């Protein structure tokens, strides 16, 4: 009798993760499944404060929340929006450092274009290091 | 007739000098002018303390202590190694938290486990370190933001329901506010009282952090374009210091435009006899940029050029008024 | 019986908490009904002056955390 | 405005006469490129924001450089 | 378990140099080769390591397939709730347990009942037997 | 079933039954991160039918242990 | 008496419901009444002070409400952290079916806080969890109460069970000498209040 | 094909050589999306033959 009250928005639910995850994904690719899940329970748990964790079984109640954070456009919710972008930057941030640990050799031409626009204090930063 | 009384854990370090922070900034009131001595090492030791990745070993270590056993062992040993590879790999120059590694184990057994709700003694060890991470997940960083973030607009939050016309009409929005409890209310009264000595102090949070912020982020300079509307006689400069903050994003304001001055002038500067910046002499004598922050500085730095280069300018900074007919350098006794 | 300036001390609390107990209570008149009170009735900065043998003790009592 | 006006409130506190003509100079030094008029607003809005205020501090007197061009 | 898998490497006329198979197999004298969670989750997690490298799986297949099963401790003490015991084809309503006898398996998650009392006597109704033999369910 | 990229939520109705190789061939397992499966208070789900179970199930023992006791 | 069911609201309820009387508060009084959030909002009910919790503020023959009373617990560890921090630590983790000392942990720190908690559950598993402020060293008193079955509720006389040793009521003293005369009155008729009401 | 680990042909270099050539593209291309993790990169980015790559810098 109320099952389908209860499906509609647990089918909506369990695709706003999977759609949120594949955009963590997107971030970074080399993700697995498993461990997007995580991160998003957490930072489900986190934005909301640890208290607001135990939503998370209600279909319906997270359908309305989660597009706020995704939806409300420069806010204080986008917070996903700017931890997504870490990962991706992480991730990049990863291929960078690696490259030249794998090939050394690319770093001083790579160097002397990536350097190539920065602030000048920038370009002091580096002469102390 | 007088007297004068001398009388008196890096995890809690942090923590700690936070808590007593937080009640000292909550707006408990300013005894003295002696304060803003208490500030700067509290503040300098935390920044630079926060920064510090020997914290999350001691925050890997207590909640993981008294949590030790309940746990399940696969996903554990597994964390409790790499816990000791955030140990043997401190103080490296690349080390960022390992969580969606530690994460992504628990979903390992949440993979197999989860689905079941066979999960409370689980739920507090599939909880517990997610927590861990939940303190540091984006590093010391992305939180050491936010928690200055939240405290600043606790600040706010307070004391923007607290004044929105005149303060008596006013104070029957806040007697609304909490209409069924007053306690509430009674740290709310409290908080206000000595705005003008917290409103000095609001910057002492920006002002080492804005020190090295000249490209922070948006999500932030969202919260921090909510500071220029800032309304009022008394925070009207610092209303206006959200202005400061704006403008450093070009033109900044610690050692690094120390290091500008420094890597424009050895740059710009010839360094022989000829020494020819006299186009970037009178850009210093009509720079927009103010250069005698760090240039008196240098005039007596340990570079024979520097001292001759940035002196005369100086000089020529200073008499921009009068006329100069002749300037040389002398370099005497030795 | 104290030593002196934990006297001085513990006095400065003695007399500060009596001073404190009637800015406590005179929160709990003005909220309770609803008056809006001036801010500096609550009292953490609290004078005490207190003379043993002549000589007087000078105190300053400031509340500075709860 | 506000640092001097505390330092001026320290004046007022440490010893009162009733104060008159009250002036406040500042010489911008460097050079840019305005009209006069909208700046004559602009320091319309800057003075007037405070109003009692000025009448506390019996400010009667002010005067800016600016080089423009 | 009622698998067993081995990797194999072996020269071979059109591998001189040598090549790898994977072979599993059922035994039919352990469960006439039906699948239990353990020959399931050899079988796959052999595979697993197979695949890896992209090499064959062969799979010798007798068997009766997943594993089927009762829980035994509910066997020799589940009574029938009869509409009539003195005659059981007026029908059963439900399974259950005396108390006493409940109070036993109750701490061991085998089923699950409710207490009632029901024709004058007590009864705890059986609504899910869950069974401490592991791997004969779903 | 195992190309699913979405949310996969599957619910028996009522008096129907699916079993053994359709239960097989539906499970969730696949893909874990898509797939869910719901039931109805009427529903059912095992590796065999009943006679296959049964067969295993209803060697001597059973009828005789069932009424003996 | 105590333990065991002399705080399992069930047993008068079942009795009750059977006919047989229990010498103790009904099922519905009990649970209402013996359990710390329960009764807090009976006590708020009632407007009789307590100390700060995750359910000031709460009240509504009398039942407490799922919505009213599920202010006043921590469904889950999550849900404690985030209670410790307003009223500011030292906070206590109490199971609300605990009697005598039973299911409670002091927490110092968030740190400590998360197995403080699973200390509870596993001292106290079914039970819901909140966390309270831990008031500064006072006097801990207890007035006895009498009531019948029409409305008469009175007291008699206090017992201090300030004085205790891990965790353990050490010392009691009848009468409470400590109290003023005239906080002696008021305090006095709000335990009668409770009962009654 | 058959020799491997042997003597490679001309164009051998050259596929190693867009497959090394479209590494370097990368990071010159991951700095144009992010460029603030070029600066930071620089002290990560010179572990190699360090002291003349920093000083190369210097001289542009």
């Amino acid at each position: 009798k109320t099952s389908r009250t209860f499906f509609y928005w647990r089918l909506r639910r369990l695709l706003l993760e999977d759609l949120v995850k594949k955009k963590i994904h997107n971030a970074n690719p080399e993700l697995t499944d498993g461990q997007i899940q995580a991160m998003l329970r957490r930072w489900f748990v986190e934005v909301e404060g640890t208290v607001k964790a135990y939503v998370w079984d209600n279909n319906k109640d997270l359908a309305e929340w989660l597009e706020k954070q995704l939806t409300e456009e420069d806010g204080v919710h986008s917070v996903i929006e700017e931890n997504i972008k870490c990962i991706s930057r992480d991730y990049v941030l990863k291929q960078i450092r690696s490259l030249v640990q794998a090939n050394p050799e690319v770093a001083m031409d790579s160097i002397i274009h990536m350097t190539q626009h920065i602030s000048p204090t920038q370009r002091a930063e580096v002469i102390r290091i | 007739h007088t007297g004068s009384l001398p009388r008196i854990k890096l995890h809690r370090v942090f923590h700690y000098v936070l808590d007593n922070l937080v009640n000292v900034m909550n707006g408990y009131c300013l005894p003295d002018p002696f304060f803003s001595s208490k500030v700067k090492d509290w503040v300098e030791r935390l920044m630079k303390t926060l920064r510090d990745p020997s914290l999350p070993l001691l925050e890997l270590q207590d909640i993981m202590t008294s949590v030790s056993g309940r746990i399940p062992p696969n996903v554990e040993k597994s964390i409790k190694k790499e816990m000791a590879q955030y140990a043997s790999n401190i103080t490296s120059v690349l080390c960022q938290f390992p969580s969606q590694q530690i994460a992504n184990i628990l979903d390992s057994h949440a993979a197999t486990l989860n689905r079941k709700s066979e999960r409370e003694v689980f739920f507090m060890n599939t909880q517990s370190i997610v927590q861990l991470v939940q303190r540091y997940r984006s590093g010391i960083r992305g939180h050491m933001k936010a928690v200055v973030m939240d405290l600043l607009r606790q600040y706010l939050r307070v004391e923007t329901q607290f004044q929105n016309g005149h303060y008596d009409k006013c104070v029957f929005a806040l007697r609304e506010e909490n209409k069924s409890d007053m306690n509430t209310v009674l740290n709310y009264i409290f908080s206000h009282a000595q705005v003008t000595k917290k409103n000095l102090l609001v910057t002492m949070l920006i002002d080492q952090l804005c020190g090295r912020d000249p490209t922070l982020t948006d999500e932030l300079l969202n919260i921090l374009t909510e500071l220029t509307q800032l309304s009022k006689t008394t925070n009207a400069k610092v209303a206006l210091r959200a202005r400061q903050v704006l403008i450093a994003s070009h033109l900044p304001s610690y050692e690094l435009r120390h290091n500008q001055v420094e890597s424009i002038f050895l740059s710009a500067i010839d360094m022989y006899g000829h020494q020819f910046c006299i186009e970037n002499l009178q850009k210093l004598i009509l720079s927009e940029t103010s250069i005698f922050d760090v240039l008196p500085n240098f005039f007596y730095h340990s570079n024979q050029v520097v001292r001759m280069a940035a002196l005369e300018v100086y000089v020529r900074r200073a008499y921009i008024a009068y006329e100069l007919n002749s300037v040389q350098h002398r370099q005497l006794k030795d | 019986r104290p030593d002196t300036m934990l006297g001085v001390v513990c006095g400065a609390l003695h007399v500060a908490d009596v001073s404190l107990r009637n800015s406590v209570s005179n929160f709990l008149h003005s909220l309770e009904r609803g008056q809006v009170l001036p801010a500096h009735t609550l009292l953490n900065t609290v004078d005490v002056e207190l003379i043993y043998e002549g000589v007087k003790y000078v105190l300053k009592v400031t509340r500075q955390s709860p | 405005l506000l640092e001097a006006m505390d330092e001026l409130e320290v004046a007022f506190n440490n010893t009162n006469v009733r104060t008159d003509c009250n002036h406040i100079f500042l010489n911008f030094v460097p050079t840019v490129i305005m009209d006069p008029s909208k700046i004559e607003e602009s320091v319309r809005s800057m003075v007037m924001r405070y109003g009692s205020r000025l009448w506390k501090l019996r400010v009667l007197q002010a005067e800016l450089k600016i080089n423009i061009r | 378990i009622g698998m067993v898998a081995w990797k194999m490497t072996f020269k071979s006329p059109e591998y001189p140099e040598g090549r790898d198979i994977i072979v599993i197999g059922n035994d039919i004298t352990y469960r006439i080769g039906s699948f239990g969670p353990q020959e399931d989750l050899l079988f796959l997690r052999a595979s697993e390591l197979a695949r890896a490298e992209g090499i064959p799986r062969i799979y010798v297949s007798a068997n009766s397939g997943a594993r089927i099963g009762l829980a035994e401790e509910i066997r020799h003490m589940f009574h029938v709730a009869w509409v009539d015991p003195e005659d059981p084809y007026k029908g059963y309503r439900y399974l259950y347990l005396t108390p006493q006898d409940y109070k036993r398996v109750s701490a061991l998650n085998s089923v699950h009942c409710e207490h009632v009392e029901d024709e004058g006597e007590s009864r705890y109704k059986i609504t899910d037997i869950i069974g401490k033999e592991e791997g004969i369910g779903p | 079933l195992r190309e699913c990229c979405q949310p996969v939520l599957v619910y028996i109705p009522p008096q129907a039954e699916l079993r053994g190789g359709s239960w097989v061939v539906i499970d969730s397992s696949i893909n874990p991160r898509h797939m869910e499966m719901y039931a109805d208070r009427e529903s059912r789900g095992s590796v065999l039918e009943p006679e296959g179970t049964v067969e295993i199930k209803f060697r001597r023992k059973d009828l005789v242990k069932t009424m003996r006791r | 008496g105590w333990g065991h069911a002399s705080e399992n609201p069930k047993l008068p309820e079942l009795l009750l419901k059977n006919g047989i009387a229990f010498m103790g508060p009904p099922s519905q009084a009990m649970w209402a009444l013996g359990d710390k959030i329960a009764s807090s909002i009976v006590a708020q009910t009632a407007g009789i002070p307590t100390l700060p919790w995750s359910g000031s503020g709460l009240r509504v023959i009398l039942n407490v409400p799922q919505e009213l009373y599920e202010k006043g617990y921590v469904k889950d560890v999550d849900d404690g952290l985030q209670a410790a921090e307003e009223v500011g630590y030292p906070v206590m983790i109490k199971a609300s079916e605990g009697g005598g000392g039973k299911g409670i942990r002091k927490v110092n720190n968030a740190d400590d806080f998360p197995n403080l908690f699973r200390q509870v559950q596993a001292e106290v598993p079914g039970s819901p969890i909140f966390v309270m402020r831990l008031a500064k060293q006072s006097r801990h008193l207890e007035v006895q109460i009498l009531a019948d079955q029409y409305g008469n509720a009175i007291s008699l006389f206090g017992r201090d069970c300030s004085v205790q040793r891990r965790h353990q009521k050490i010392i009691e003293e009848a009468p409470a000498t400590i109290a003023t005369p005239a906080v002696f009155e008021h305090m006095e008729q709000c335990a009668v209040k409770l009962a009654k009401m």
